[PDB]
RNA sequence: UUUUCUACAUAAGAAUAUCCACCACACGAAAGUUUUUAUGAAACUAAAAACCAAAGGAGGAUUUAGCAGUAAAUCAAGAA
């Protein structure tokens, strides 16, 4: 069990965008040329239009991977704030010491 | 505060270093100062050994300082020294014999003095009875009377002047008026000891 | 190729070149002079002073030896002692 | 310190006076503000003579007019002096009986316009009628002799309704380009290519000095209305004035100077006259004289002193000791304009 | 600005193997996005939860 | 006006609320209308220019903060 439900929604946005990346990516590239005609770039334009939008990149939210908090992770170790500072107070994260100066 | 109560002042005259030699308890007061093994303070980088430095300029200097700007508060300083000059030039050379030797054209002098005489001898303060604020005179200690000055002669050319007219010329003016004691900085002066003249049944009040 | 284009100053093809060329011109024509070759002119040590001194002005740059050497070869050049 | 007149080699760091009616003849035009300020102020129009006005002044004596335009530059660090060791050849050579055309700052030309006027007779050229007639204005009571005597032969068109035609004295083409200031930048220009052609005649001697120079070939400032920055060839005035550094004609001289202060998109250090010219500059420049200007000896120095002190302008107590020497010697590195400051408020 | 200038700037693009003809800065995008490695296959997203 | 602009680093040149019919300008547009550009599948989001230039002319009762490299002013970076 992932241990949230909102998780299994994300992890399955993962996969999905994991698929499709290269599809995006050449479409797209087509896209946001000024170089070609605007004409291949409105069927283009449907076409990334098309593809299932669980598959897009920008709709990913990072979350705490332990506890599943959508705000207050910190990028480096995918852990929420609550989680981290748990962690680093019993001293189980190694090189994180009480910042004093 | 990065200095504990363990480090003194320095002392910057030079003329005290360079001869002792005629004083003795001065002699045995900066014995005692260095052979104390004395953690002596970083001197400052306004006070400087300069024979050009006077510390009644420098406090009126900063006291015109709007934010850090030493550099803009000594250049308004420096022409307002530089305007009442030129200024008292201009009335020397167009003058007769006799007030030629009559004008001070010494900006400094002229300085001291239009402080000196705007000074105020006594001031207000209140005191809170059966309900009311009673404004009641107290004598005031120099320091504070100096400060009463130039806290007013830079108010005062602040305020009152039309935005055409610079803050060096305006305070030149004030300052030469001041000399004269015809100026609104008296005027000041002058209602602070009237308010004190009216009230001063009520100097029993005071306790101190 | 561009001149402007280049990393150094070639006296040839100059515009200093040119300049002292009029310059000499006028000389010329105010000595009553009259003869006149860009031969005759370019070969004269006193344009080889201003030749080394405008290269060396232009590729080292300002300097006070520089504006010395300027200053010689300028000096003999106009009649200026 | 003892003087007469201008030229004397053995009065280096001495002390030369000219009078009030004297400075309004030689210099209508702008004298330097701080140095206005120091005569407004003394009631006495004083300067010192130094080694680079002295040379400058004996290679102007040695002059021959047959040969073609000589080029001079004063050149030096910031307030080093070197505008007024401009004047100091103006009044010798305007007391010479001499033209002398001053323009005090080139760089008000090429900053700060107002008024930018589009004239297509010259091909896309704007001129400056605020600047035109200012120094129009200057250069009517500049020289007064001469104005009457110069007889321009040509035949030139103000407008539809107006014209002269040659055979008029010169003063009347000046005054009457000011009178309609429209018109006064395309008077000056005319002024400026007939006096190059007269200065043929013996009759010209042409003392021509530009002060900050490096506004010809600088880049501007100046906008058109489509925000396009505008070249300095651009400029009426400018392009004309080039023309007179131009090196093709006899009787004259031309001094020359390379500012810092009054520039522009130049870095505040650079005195060396290749920076502030630049590559067009220079180039079009052609050999000229590079006259260094620098900082007061220490000759020079107890001689400013001792005249500040000869006028009571300072007015410190301690300032007479070789204390107040040290000091202001220190403070100022002894350069002229910035013991100029430190006396101002002493 | 010269030809001489110009025909060097090809040269050197064209020899590191660079972008050879002018081009909008608009359609650089399409070289800094093959360029890449897309976001979505990032390990650092994709593999993001155990 | 210890201001505003441009140059520029800290000596410069100009502007400066009233003339008057300015061909409006002095401060103040962060707000809006238009056009772009950045991102993004999706602009409602951010930025930039062009225009426009308004309230505001130092603020009632009452209140906040600061004991020195602090307060005040100025600039830059990072987290997501
Ligand atoms: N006594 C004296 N003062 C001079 C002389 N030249 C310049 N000064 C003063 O020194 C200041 C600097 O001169 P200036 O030429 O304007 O320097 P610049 O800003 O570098 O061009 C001026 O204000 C003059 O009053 C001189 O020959 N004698
Ligand atoms: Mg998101
Ligand atoms: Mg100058
Ligand atoms: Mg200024
Ligand atoms: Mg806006
Ligand atoms: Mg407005
Ligand atoms: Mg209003
Ligand atoms: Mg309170
Ligand atoms: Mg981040």
């Amino acid at each position: 069990y992932y241990v949230d439900w909102k998780m299994l929604r994300d992890v399955k946005r993962r996969k999905m965008a994991y698929e499709y990346a290269d599809e995006r990516l050449r479409i797209n590239s087509l896209r946001k040329n000024t170089i070609l005609p605007k004409d291949l770039q409105e069927v283009a334009d449907e076409e990334i239009a098309s593809l299932p939008r669980d598959s897009c990149p920008v709709r990913i939210r990072n979350r705490c991977v332990m506890t599943s908090r959508p705000r207050g992770v910190k990028r480096r170790w995918r852990l929420s704030r609550i989680v981290f500072r748990h962690l680093a107070d019993h001293g189980q994260l190694s090189g994180v010491q009480r910042a004093m100066w | 505060s990065r200095y504990g109560p363990e480090y003194k002042d320095p002392q910057i005259d030079k003329e005290y270093y360079r001869k002792p030699l005629a004083e003795q308890t001065e002699e045995e007061k900066y014995e005692r100062d260095f052979k104390k093994t004395q953690l002596i303070k970083a001197a400052p980088a306004t006070k400087t050994s300069s024979v050009f430095e006077d510390p009644v300029i420098s406090k009126f200097t900063n006291m015109m300082m709007k934010g850090g700007n030493k550099v803009l508060a000594r250049s308004l300083m420096t022409q307002t020294l530089e305007a009442v000059k030129r200024k008292q030039f201009a009335k020397y050379h167009a003058a007769s014999a006799e007030e030629q030797a009559t004008i001070e054209r010494n900006p400094y002098t002229i300085f001291h003095q239009a402080l000196k005489n705007c000074e105020p001898v006594i001031g207000l303060v209140p005191i809170l009875k059966g309900g009311h604020f009673y404004q009641v005179p107290v004598p005031l200690a120099d320091r504070r009377r100096r400060f009463l000055a130039m806290k007013w002669m830079i108010a005062e050319c602040r305020e009152k002047k039309h935005r055409r007219v610079l803050m060096p010329e305006k305070l030149s003016q004030e300052l030469l008026e001041a000399f004269h004691n015809q100026g609104p900085v008296i005027k000041r002066k002058h209602d602070m000891h009237k308010m004190a003249e009216a009230n001063r049944a009520l100097a029993h009040y005071r306790w101190w | 190729k561009t001149e402007a284009d280049m990393e150094e100053y070639i006296w040839e093809n100059s515009t200093s070149e040119k300049n002292i060329l009029e310059t000499l011109l006028q000389i010329k024509a105010a000595e009553k002079n009259l003869e006149l070759s860009k031969e005759e002119l370019l070969g004269t040590k006193e344009v080889e002073d201003y030749r080394k001194s405008v290269v060396s002005l232009k590729n080292e740059g300002d300097n006070e030896n520089t504006l010395s050497q300027y200053k010689e070869s300028v000096k003999r050049l106009l009649n200026l002692a | 310190x003892x003087x007469x007149x201008x030229x004397x080699x053995x009065x280096x760091x001495x002390x030369x006076x000219x009078s009030l009616q004297e400075l309004k003849t030689v210099f209508p035009h702008g004298l330097p503000p701080r140095f206005a300020m120091q005569v407004k102020t003394f009631n006495e129009a004083c300067l010192m003579v130094r080694k680079p006005a002295l040379e400058l002044l004996h290679y102007l004596k040695n002059t021959n007019f047959a040969h073609p335009a000589v080029r001079y530059v004063l050149y030096g660090e910031k307030g080093t002096g070197k505008t007024l060791s401009l004047c100091h050849i103006l009044h010798f050579c305007a007391k010479q009986n001499w033209l002398i055309l001053h323009i005090p700052d080139a760089h008000i030309w090429v900053k700060n316009c107002r008024d930018l006027l589009q004239s297509n007779y010259n091909k896309q050229r704007f001129d400056q009628p605020l600047e035109a007639s200012t120094w129009l204005k200057n250069f009517k009571t500049a020289n007064e002799h001469f104005l009457s005597q110069i007889k321009v032969q040509e035949k030139y068109v103000w407008n539809k309704r107006e014209s002269t035609e040659k055979g008029r004295p010169l003063g009347e083409v000046v005054e009457q380009g000011i009178m309609r200031v429209r018109n006064a930048t395309d008077a000056v220009g005319i002024v400026l290519k007939e006096l190059k052609r007269q200065s043929s005649l013996g009759i010209f001697h042409l003392l021509v000095a530009v002060d900050g120079v490096n506004a010809l070939w600088g880049r501007t400032t100046l906008k058109r209305e489509d925000k396009s920055p505008i070249a300095p060839e651009e400029l009426a005035l400018i392009h004309n004035l080039r023309k007179m550094v131009k090196n093709d004609w006899q009787g004259g001289a031309i001094v020359l100077t390379v500012s810092q202060t009054g520039s522009l998109f130049k870095p505040r250090n650079a005195y060396l006259p290749q920076e502030l010219l630049g590559k067009e500059g220079f180039d079009a420049l052609d050999p000229f004289i590079p006259i260094l200007v620098s900082n007061y000896n220490p000759k020079e120095f107890e001689s400013c002193i001792q005249y500040y002190l000869e006028n009571n302008w300072l007015q410190h107590e301690k300032a007479h000791t070789e204390e107040g020497k040290k000091e202001l010697l220190f403070l100022s590195n002894r350069n002229p304009g910035q013991l100029e400051r430190l006396c101002a408020y002493l | 600005l010269s030809e001489y200038a110009v025909r060097m700037s090809r040269l050197s693009a064209r020899l590191f193997g660079e972008v050879a003809r002018p081009t909008d800065s608009k359609s650089m995008k399409v070289v800094k996005l093959f360029s890449e490695q897309p976001l979505a296959k990032r390990k650092e997203t994709y593999d993001w939860y155990p």
